[PDB]
């Protein structure tokens, strides 16, 4: 929560971090697709990749970026402080999202919270001790349609109730899957009940096209 | 930043001895013009005066900041060095 | 015409809203996508911007201003540097999600749209900026622009006309303010995305200092269909200067939120009540809709009545089409909270660059908190009038002037809820 | 003609480098980047 | 030949292309009250004070970014006008602390003046004011960040002037923090202009802390003698004792800089 640094033992310039290998051959094209000399544009995917790699940006992880890429350390330390996305400090395994803005929060968004603190005994903003979980609520994440919902790392959970919650929390733990998507009983945003529109065949090629083409 | 301060023209003279009294360490002195300060809208004004109560004077010229350059586009340049890399 | 709606399927752009046929190329040219693509791209960009600026289209990304007209900034020589189209699909503005259906379900359609806007205007490439947390609706869109490259598409020779056109794809890192054209242009060079000042504008330095437009998805996608259909079928949609057809995002307290195309100026009452099945308890039951995304003010129960939803009949209301989204509040609502949650996501945005939003965001937050509880003066309501009325118009970008004006909206048509709230806080405190 | 099923269930094998992955395999058919000249502004 | 024609106040001037509404402006001796800008800095754009009513346009313009067009009538002293730099200072002050008897900047502070000649009288702000940590980045710049108003001046005197790119923003909207991020040292021959630069007391002066006011010191201007530069600079004295040194505008030597040696 704090947009300082101070040095500790776990998160200190000498922490080590490198890219491995495989993941030096995906910066390498990350890099390429921008022109050159203005390779300062692939800070925030190649930021990006190393918490896909190490879980969280310790201040190594950042040193290592402004390394490859030439640019001042200051100038990775800006872009990490300022996307939400980036954690600075370790997340749980699962790092659940859930969205409390005004859409989400009409369709009762906040019993959504109040069920996941209870399954996971936590509050907003807490990681569980056995470090599997981390909740937070965020703004809205894009699927209000489908509200209340959570991100849960990659993947989007729609349409949930308490109890659907509760059940992916469960699969969570087990060590499965569960599938992304609305649990109500509709695949995406379409209106329940029966579609209203888009129920004809879609026209081939070459429908209404004018003339002079 | 602000500039109004340096629109007219001072005349002030050359500082002389400050020393401690005694009693208290207050700044004492013996010069009746340290304090004297005057203002005038020219220099001409202001050399005019000096010369007919005899004194000696140095004139040094206006100092006027020069008109600067200023493009906010340059900020984004694409192959010049004037690129910021921060807002 | 004189009424709006009731848009023939077969007149629908975006014919897998739903994703209940093939999303991948096989699909999506069965369905008309890529077809004689190469043809349009031979016309030149004259013609192109010609069916555009012919068809009304307006930009779809909240603002909307006049697409064809906006595009014609880039027609014009080379002066050395390359020229980029940007495509928004940072996705942000709370209530919208119409641009993460066109993502996953027609990615075609936008990579054909990159390709003919991006050659009306001259672009060599495409950065499609998507926001992070859309990781499974990016990775269905390189999905889809790997097929292109690889049917010859999109590339060198793209369609074997001969141009020569990349669509990149880049993701965000968590930021509303992103979807703000020139924040996303800082944002894709590796900064902090913190809005520019114009001028210059982006059509004359944009992204890496070049030429670049910006266009929200929504906008590009529905571009190929007007180029094969041409501008005057788009234009017979709607009403004069507010053409076309608009996927609208129905949200709230509706029986069946959804997301559905439907044509522009259709009421307001008629697009809820045939489409996301009524207000819930009923029509009467409704007690105001935020119709544009949370940007908009709102707007209560005797305007919905009979609006309708295109940009000119909104604003006559005071409010906005914004981006469609349709957020619909019943009586059961706390209305203060509702909006006093909405100036708490502009602090939890706001870039933090310039010092009416930096600190009068802040502000109106701190003061809409006691509203909601009441614990504040009548004279106080004034006040915020006032420090909203200073933000907005006084800073950079308009995520200033997108939190003035939900304030504006509340204060302008639930005063006595927000006194009524305060006589209550004083009889229980005295 | 089937309308009754969802034919977008591909992104439930999607992993934390499938983005990454296909960005690597695009590499080949892009086009040679435009250059400003200099390594960097701070050249 | 290239010189285009505005109105500054109805007042015509003639103007080079590029030029900003501030430049014009400050041709017919009108100061644009500022913050964020200054003429040796790249623009920034930020603070938002300079807006500035042009004549028939609905939408006040940051005259310190803004290039003026030919026929451009500068109104900087309408209702508009000031009701915007009344508005802006109003959120500049809002969080601003209750420092000024404390703080170092009192008496020669940009904030001060330009709150009593160009803003409001009195506060409606109601809340309780954001208070942010302190910073350490050497021995002689001494940091106060809940004074701080944002204005990235110092950043960019490091990032343009002193070529080190070590201060930045860190954090987002209202809880946005200028430092170091990192517990950093900024040791640079030229660090201490940043003190200069400072609109408020954020940056002071470590060794000046606390020993004198403004309006009592006497202004010498004098020469620098630790380099072969001949830097100008004012000797401000008080009471027959040195207090500290300034720098003294020369366009052609050290512009409005000194070294951290000569300071
Ligand atoms: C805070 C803020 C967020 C925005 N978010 C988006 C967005 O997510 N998508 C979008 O298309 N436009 C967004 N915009 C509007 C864009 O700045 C711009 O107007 C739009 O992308 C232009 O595209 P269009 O003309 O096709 O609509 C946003 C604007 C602001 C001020
Ligand atoms: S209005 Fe807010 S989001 Fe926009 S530039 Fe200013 S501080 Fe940033
Ligand atoms: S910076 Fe200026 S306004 Fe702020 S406390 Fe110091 S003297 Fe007062
Ligand atoms: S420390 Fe001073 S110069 Fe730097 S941003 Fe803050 S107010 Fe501006
Ligand atoms: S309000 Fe939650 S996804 Fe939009
Ligand atoms: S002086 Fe123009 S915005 Fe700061
Ligand atoms: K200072």
């Amino acid at each position: 929560a704090l947009f300082v640094h101070r040095d500790t033992p776990e998160n200190n310039p000498e922490t080590p971090f490198d890219f491995t290998p495989e993941n030096y051959k995906r910066i390498e094209a990350i890099v390429k697709n921008y022109p050159e000399g203005h390779k300062a544009a692939a800070v925030l995917p190649v930021l990006d990749l190393a918490q896909r790699q190490n879980g969280w940006l310790p201040i190594s992880a950042m040193n290592k970026v402004a390394e490859i890429l030439q640019v001042p350390p200051m100038r990775v330390y800006e872009v990490a402080t300022f996307y939400t996305m980036y954690n600075r400090k370790p997340v749980g395994k699962y790092h659940i999202q859930v969205c409390t803005t005004t859409p989400c929060m009409l369709r009762n968004s906040d019993s959504i919270l109040e069920a996941i603190q209870k399954k996971l005994g936590i509050k907003v903003g807490e990681t569980t001790p056995d470090k599997l979980f981390t909740l937070i609520e965020v703004e809205c994440l894009g699927a209000c349609v489908n509200a209340p919902m959570v991100q849960i790392n990659d993947n989007y959970y729609e349409d949930l109730t308490p109890k659907d919650i509760e059940e992916i929390i469960d699969e969570l733990k087990a060590g499965k899957i569960p599938k992304p998507g609305p649990r109500s009983g509709r695949f995406s945003c379409e209106p329940a009940g029966g579609l209203t529109s888009l129920t004809e065949p879609p026209k081939g090629p070459g429908f209404g096209v004018q003339a002079g083409l | 930043s602000g500039v109004n301060n340096t629109k007219k023209w001072k005349m002030e003279f050359d500082t002389r001895e400050r020393w401690e009294n005694p009693l208290m360490g207050w700044a004492s002195t013996a010069d009746p013009l340290s304090n004297l300060v005057l203002t005038f809208s020219t220099k001409e004004d202001a050399v005019a005066f000096a010369e007919k109560n005899g004194w000696s004077y140095d004139v040094e010229e206006r100092k006027v900041p020069k008109p600067k350059s200023k493009s906010y586009g340059a900020n984004f340049s694409w192959n010049k060095r004037t690129r910021v890399s921060t807002k | 015409k004189t009424s709006f709606g009731s848009l023939k399927d077969e007149d629908r752009i975006f014919t897998n809203l739903y994703g209940r046929h093939d999303w991948r190329l096989k699909g999506a040219q069965s369905r008309g996508d890529w077809y004689k693509t190469k043809e349009i791209l031979l016309k030149g960009p004259d013609w192109i911007l010609g069916e555009v600026k012919t068809s009304g289209l307006r930009g779809r990304g909240g603002a909307g201003f006049p697409t064809g007209l906006k595009w014609s900034f880039m027609n014009k020589p080379s002066d050395g540097r390359p020229k980029y189209l940007v495509v928004n699909a940072d996705e942000g503005e709370p209530g919208t999600c119409k641009d993460r259906e066109i993502i996953r379900h027609d990615p075609h359609k936008l990579v054909e749209g990159c390709l003919v806007g991006g050659r009306a205007m001259g672009a060599r490439a495409a950065y499609i900026y998507i926001r992070g947390e859309f990781y499974n609706e990016a990775s269905n869109l390189q999905v889809a622009i790997r097929e292109a490259y690889e049917a010859g598409l999109i590339g060198k020779n793209a369609c074997g006309s001969g141009y020569d056109f990349d669509v990149f794809v880049v993701r965000g890192a968590g930021a509303y303010i992103c979807g703000e054209e020139t924040a996303l242009i800082e944002s894709i060079e590796g900064k902090q995305g913190k809005p520019r000042l114009k001028p210059p504008f982006p059509a004359d330095v944009g992204v890496f200092g070049c030429p670049t437009t910006v266009a929200n998805v929504e906008t590009v996608a529905v571009s190929p269909t007007i180029c094969r259909r041409g501008g005057a079928w788009f234009a017979s949609f709607g009403r004069e200067r507010n053409s076309g057809t608009k996927l609208f995002n129905i949200s709230g307290h509706v029986n069946n939120p959804c997301t559905v195309e439907e044509e522009m100026s259709v009421p307001l009452k008629e697009l809820i009540e045939k489409h996301a099945g009524g207000v819930t308890g009923g029509w009467d039951n409704l007690l105001a809709v935020i119709p544009g995304g949370s940007s908009t003010p709102l707007i209560p129960k005797s305007v919905c009545e009979t609006v309708l939803m295109d940009f000119d009949a909104l604003i006559q209301a005071q409010t906005g089409l914004g981006t469609a989204a349709v957020i619909v509040m019943d009586r059961s609502t706390d209305i203060v909270k509702a909006i006093a949650r909405l100036i708490e996501f502009y602090k939890h945005e706001s870039c933090g660059q310039c010092t009416p939003c930096r600190e009068g965001v802040d502000w109106m937050n701190k003061v809409m908190a006691r509203f909601v509880r009441g614990d504040a003066r009548p004279a106080e309501i004034d006040s915020l009038w006032e420090i909203s009325k200073q933000i907005e118009g006084h800073t950079i970008c308009a995520l200033g002037d997108g939190a003035a004006w939900p304030v504006q909206g509340l204060i302008r048509h639930f005063r006595p809820e927000l006194e009524e709230r305060m006589q209550q806080f004083a009889q229980q405190h005295q | 003609f089937d309308n009754t099923t969802y034919k977008n269930l591909q992104h439930h094998d999607y992993s934390t480098y499938t983005f990454l992955d296909l960005n690597l395999d695009l590499s080949k058919f892009r086009m040679p980047q435009p250059s400003s000249g200099r390594e960097s502004p701070r050249h | 030949s290239n010189l285009i024609e505005v109105f500054v106040d109805g007042q015509s001037v003639m103007v080079e292309p590029g030029t900003t509404v501030l430049q014009a402006c400050e041709k017919v001796g009108m100061q644009i009250p500022r913050f964020c800008y200054h003429e040796r800095l790249s623009v920034a754009g930020n603070c938002r004070m300079c807006l500035v009513e042009i004549e028939k346009a609905p939408k006040v313009v940051a005259a310190c970014a803004m290039p003026v067009m030919k026929g451009w009538n500068i109104l900087t002293n309408s209702e508009k006008t000031k009701k915007a730099r009344e508005g802006v200072m109003e959120f500049l002050l809002a969080n601003h602390p209750l420092d000024c008897p404390i703080c170092d900047q009192g008496g020669e502070c940009d904030l001060q003046d330009q709150s009593m000649m160009f803003g409001s009288d009195r506060s409606r702000f109601l809340e309780g004011k954001r208070a942010v940590e302190d910073k350490n980045i050497g021995p002689l710049v001494k940091t106060i960040m809940t004074r701080c108003i944002q204005c990235t001046r110092c950043i960019r005197f490091a990032s343009e002037i002193a070529g080190v790119d070590d201060l930045g923003t860190t954090g987002r909207g209202n809880d946005m923090q200028v430092g170091t991020y990192i517990e950093k040292m900024f040791m640079s021959e030229l660090s201490g202009n940043i003190i200069d630069i400072c609109p408020v007391g954020a940056l002071t002066s470590k060794p000046y802390a606390f020993t004198a006011r403004p309006w009592e010191t006497r202004k010498t201007e004098s020469i620098d003698v630790m380099d072969a530069v001949g830097s100008n600079i004012v000797v401000s004295t008080r009471t027959g004792e040195v207090m500290r040194i300034l720098p003294r505008m020369h366009e052609d030597i050290n512009e409005e800089w000194i070294s951290d040696k000569t300071r």
